[PDB]
RNA sequence: CCGCCGUUAGUUGCCAGCGGUUCGGCCGGGCACUCUAACGGGACUGCCCGCGAAAGCGGGAGGAAGGAGGGGACGACGUCUGGUCAGCAUGGCCCUUACGGCCUGGGCGACACACGUGCUACAAUGCCCACUACAAAGCGAUGCCACCCGGCAACGGGGAGCUAAUCGCAAAAAGGUGGGCCCAGUUCGGAUUGGGGUCUGCAACCCGACCCCAUGAAGCCGGAAUCGCUAGUAAUCGCGGAUCAGCCAUGC
């Protein structure tokens, strides 16, 4: 019923936040659908090299979208308290959704 | 005509198919993703400079 | 029981399912002659089964989707021959030679920047 | 002479960024909109004394306001008075959450930026280039360091004819992943003209 | 290339009788990327060879093959700014892949209407020994023979 | 088939002889076809003729065809240069009516290329 | 061009709408080249500015709903 | 980045496996199969045979994979008195009731030739109508629009779903079954133009694109010569998006 989506920037800081839930998720309280990853937005973009006119001569850039998913079951005092206070998500913006 | 390009994007003006985008880190209109508001160029001096987040050398 | 094959060939995916029977050549809910026909691709996915001709024992109940159309028809035959090194790894080392397990790299190579297709350059003016 | 930044090709891993936190579609240009200007008004008044890192993280309105100074000292100010109304401006424009960071990377020889403001700074205050920016790089090779690279472009010194100039040292290997190098762009200036100051500073293979 | 001696590497061992040459053929009938529809094609065009001749398919093919298979070819000697235009005993695999070549080639220099037609019926002139692919073969021989002042100039 | 004015195609399909016709294409044939009732595979030759016949009765008794539409075109062209509403006024100068580009491509509205001495150039070296 | 109308400036109707009730001058100096020489415009001198001058046209009446620029180029010359 | 398998993961996927099923992976349920994204193993002439004084050459196997396995980024010292204050600076000069700030139209779209880049065709391996299938990526809140209604169409009115592997753009085409053209400047080829609407937007004549009927011209395959291309590459065939009110979009 209690199910998070999760906005991020960096892959690796990703996992250490959902770890974070992952660890204190459960241990608080009981299942959580473990870490589904869902496919980056891998924003597509170009652009030529100099202010100028040498048309071709360019460098490709991107956006790296990293989003995932918690999904839990149970209605732990605990799990709300801490794992709605306790946190750090300095480049991590997360989406909290009631199914 | 430099200083006015600025005033004429900023205080709109009167129908809605009067108005166009502006690098405000270069001041210029041509190729400028909207989606940044910076001209490839303003996208690609910062990003060059390591500014950038979101962003990054596009290896695909 | 079920013998399973991996089939890939340039990002068309084939999951294999071996049972014994006639052959029931059926992909993803068509007859194979069916699904394939008007190609000599065709056959040769049943090449795997024809070069170790016991192909009728087997209600060959395969599914395939993504990629392309001849890139699936080869994804199967290669799952084909996943499916029986699993029972009879016998055939592993024979097939090898055959070279039934080398899959695909001959893949799609990025459209790179500033040509007509992948190795395609413009033409010269200065003339 | 096509030397992609050094920040440019630390990228991947090799290098963090200047700000690291989300936007969804729509708002994050707003974000870059203010994020910079905020940048650029901390770089002006407050630059005096060395300051690389334009650093800020940030989410729901917070703001991880955070820098990466030198002297910290007399730049506090008399009590904690300078930080006082400057972060008085940045709350100012940027009505949301100021959360100040006022850092110090002790070495002076340490990131590139740095150095590159101290050379730019020698002839901004007219002096040798290949004497004051030799020395500067057998600084930087003194303190402690596996590279020295310091080049100065433009209308050197004087005469119409305006070039880069010769300050190496020590090892500058670049087309490396794992070297973790600074590179800094000071912007150096005379009456008669610009000067580019660019500062290389190798730290170390596999860290 | 200056480095390497290239080569010439694996085609296909027809993917319905068991030989290259075939298939091989096939890939030089190719209508840009189709092999589909060039072998389609082919294939047709070798049942109604069956039913008009009953005479093994690849025996007729064997014949043409060989019937346009220029063992002598007129190339163009190095004396600088000097081609003097010399024969050569060419490598039989040259010989045969310009012989399917010109076979393809001469059957399309036909204005007939559809493929089939144009192939079987050249490929039987040019197997009996009349074809226009055969035509310009025997041109090619002749050549090698009318060469005979470039008897020591080859590469 | 002198339908309308002297055109017989002949021993083809109906709608292609109909398709070498002023004032018909395959449209206003296959709705010939339609509107007479009468079959687009069987040949124009082999027509029954009170066909032929009711099918002149449409075509002739409907719109109109090679006579009224270039004549039409000469009048309302005269209307181009009643004043010279500026694409007429631009087909006065026996030129393209539009508005494109004269500087190099009007193969069509403009006759072959009339060959000048070229003129030179600018030191691109 | 529009739809479901006739794109006309309102000045030309405002200004119609008033040398008609009285009679009064000829010459109209419109600064737009846009409007449509509707049939609301009978057959009068058109002054319109070209782009250097007012090129004055004698509308005749089969104009009808077919715009103003129409009637002067500026394009000096052409062939 | 791309390929083998490996670990966790399970609103996409999933009978693979079982019940049900408006009998649709639709409801139950599962995570091994698809996948997804971090974490790894994996190829090192390391082993086998022959060869050279060495490098290394050829052949065997294992193997997803050999002997640089395909790629992208990275492009040194240095040259070119290269280019750019119409990206930006910043230097020097000149303009200052105007080389400055604004509005209005015309223009940067002119036309008697000229190369250069490109697409469309000059046709029967052809191509028009029809019937069905397989891409991958991307993109979408006053944006995407399925579907119903409406015009024969263009497209218009209505009106469900999604800040998304759950809704939508979307229909791939090339193909394959099945129908025609019967070598014809053709039913090829759509150029050119007349009669009519659509939507955009203050506004579409000169200056938008889109659709119907008719016109259906050039063109029956390109001399001197020059371009590109070493394998999913050539060729051929299609898709999205960058800027975008709209679109000159054969470009990227």
């Amino acid at each position: 019923k209690i199910r998070i989506k999760l906005r991020g920037f960096d892959h690796k800081t990703l996992d250490a936040s959902a770890q974070k839930i992952v660890e204190a998720a459960r241990r608080s309280g009981a299942q959580v659908s473990g870490p589904i990853p869902l496919p980056t937005r891998v924003r597509r973009f170009t652009v030529i090299r100099g202010p100028f006119k040498h048309k071709d001569s360019r460098e490709h850039f991107e956006l790296r979208t990293h989003n995932r998913l918690v999904d839990i079951i149970n209605p732990n005092r605990k799990t709300i308290e801490q794992l709605m206070t306790l946190d750090l998500p300095t480049g991590v913006e997360i989406e909290i959704k009631t199914v | 005509a430099r200083k006015a390009l600025i005033e004429k994007a900023k205080r709109t003006p009167k129908f809605k198919v009067r108005a166009y985008t502006r690098c405000v880190r270069c001041g210029r209109a041509r190729s400028v993703y909207r989606f940044f508001g910076l001209c490839r160029i303003c996208l690609r001096e910062l990003a060059h400079k390591g500014q950038l987040p979101g962003v990054r050398k596009a290896s695909w | 029981e079920q013998y399973y094959g991996t089939g890939r060939r340039k990002e068309a995916v084939a999951r294999v399912f071996l049972r014994p029977g006639n052959g029931k050549v059926t992909v993803n809910g068509q007859d194979f002659n069916e699904y394939f026909q008007g190609l000599v691709r065709a056959v040769a996915a049943l090449e795997p089964l024809r070069a170790v001709d016991a192909l009728g024992r087997f209600d060959a109940y395969i599914t395939v989707r993504g990629g392309g159309k001849s890139g699936q028809i080869d994804a199967i035959k290669l799952g084909i021959a996943r499916a029986l090194v699993q029972y009879n790894p016998d055939y592993r080392a024979k097939l090898k030679p055959l070279g039934f397990l080398t899959r695909d790299a001959r893949v799609v190579e990025r459209k790179k920047y500033g040509k007509h297709k992948a190795r395609r350059a413009p033409q010269y003016s200065k003339r | 002479g096509n030397k992609i930044h050094p920040i440019g090709f630390r990228l991947g891993i090799t290098r963090d960024w200047e700000s690291r936190w989300y936007a969804g579609k729509k708002q994050y240009r707003h974000l870059l909109l203010e994020d910079q200007r905020i940048r650029g008004l901390l770089e002006k008044e407050l630059y005096s004394a060395g300051l690389a890192r334009v650093d800020i993280e940030r989410a729901a309105d917070n703001v991880a306001v955070t820098v990466h100074v030198a002297k910290p000292g007399v730049v506090i100010g008399r009590g904690g008075e300078r930080i006082r109304v400057l972060r008085e401006e940045l709350a100012k424009l940027t009505g949301k959450n100021v959360a100040l960071n006022v850092q110090e990377v002790q070495n002076p020889n340490l990131s590139a930026p740095l150095v590159a403001q101290r050379v730019a700074e020698q002839i901004e205050r007219r002096f040798a280039v290949r004497r004051a920016i030799k020395q500067a790089v057998q600084r930087v090779m003194e303190s402690g360091a596996k590279g020295a690279k310091v080049i100065v472009s433009g209308r050197i010194g004087g005469a119409e004819q305006a070039r880069t100039e010769w300050a190496a040292q020590g090892r500058v290997p670049l087309h490396t992943l794992r070297a973790n190098i600074d590179y800094g762009f000071a912007l150096a200036r005379t009456t008669y003209g610009v000067l580019g100051v660019k500062a290389y500073i190798f730290l170390g293979e596999v860290i | 290339a200056r480095r390497r001696r290239a080569e010439v590497r694996q085609l296909q061992p027809d993917l319905v009788y068991g030989d290259v040459l075939v298939t091989a053929f096939i890939n030089k009938i190719m209508r840009d990327g189709k092999k589909n529809l060039a072998a389609r094609i082919f294939y047709d065009a070798c049942k109604i060879i069956q039913e008009k001749t009953g005479q093994e398919p690849l025996k007729v093919f064997k014949q043409a093959v060989e019937n346009v298979k220029p063992r002598m070819e007129v190339r163009s000697r190095r004396v600088g700014g000097a081609n003097y235009q010399v024969p050569m005993e060419v490598s039989p695999r040259r010989q045969q892949s310009l012989a399917l070549r010109w076979l393809v080639q001469a059957a399309n220099q036909r204005p007939e209407r559809r493929a089939a037609v144009r192939i079987a019926h050249e490929l039987m002139d040019a197997a009996e020994g009349k074809g226009g692919a055969v035509k310009k073969k025997e041109d090619v021989e002749r050549m090698a023979e009318a060469n005979r002042a470039y008897a020591h100039y080859r590469w | 088939a002198r339908i309308a004015g002297v055109e017989i195609p002949r021993n083809k399909r109906v709608d292609v002889a109909l398709t070498y016709i002023y004032g018909i294409g395959k449209a206003r044939a296959k709705e010939a076809l339609e509107k007479t009732g009468i079959n687009p595979a069987t040949r124009v030759k082999d027509l029954t003729e009170a066909e032929v016949v009711r099918l002149r009765e449409y075509v002739e008794n409907t719109w109109k065809l090679e006579g009224e539409l270039r004549a039409e075109v000469a009048a309302n062209i005269k209307r181009l240069m009643d004043i010279g509403c500026y694409r007429g006024l631009r087909h006065r100068r026996g030129l393209p009516v539009r508005g494109q580009r004269t500087r190099t491509n009007a193969r069509t509205r403009k006759g072959p290329r009339k060959t000048v001495a070229g003129k030179k150039k600018a030191p691109r070296k | 061009s529009l739809k479901k109308g006739v794109f006309v400036d309102d000045h030309l109707l405002e200004k119609v709408l008033e040398l008609n009730a009285k009679g009064e001058k000829r010459l109209i100096k419109t600064w737009s080249r846009r409007s449509t020489i509707v049939p609301e415009m009978v057959g009068h001198t058109i002054a319109v500015y070209n782009g250097k001058q007012h090129v004055p046209v004698y509308i005749t009446e089969n104009m009808v709903g077919h715009k103003l620029g129409e009637f002067a180029p500026t394009r000096t010359y052409r062939g």
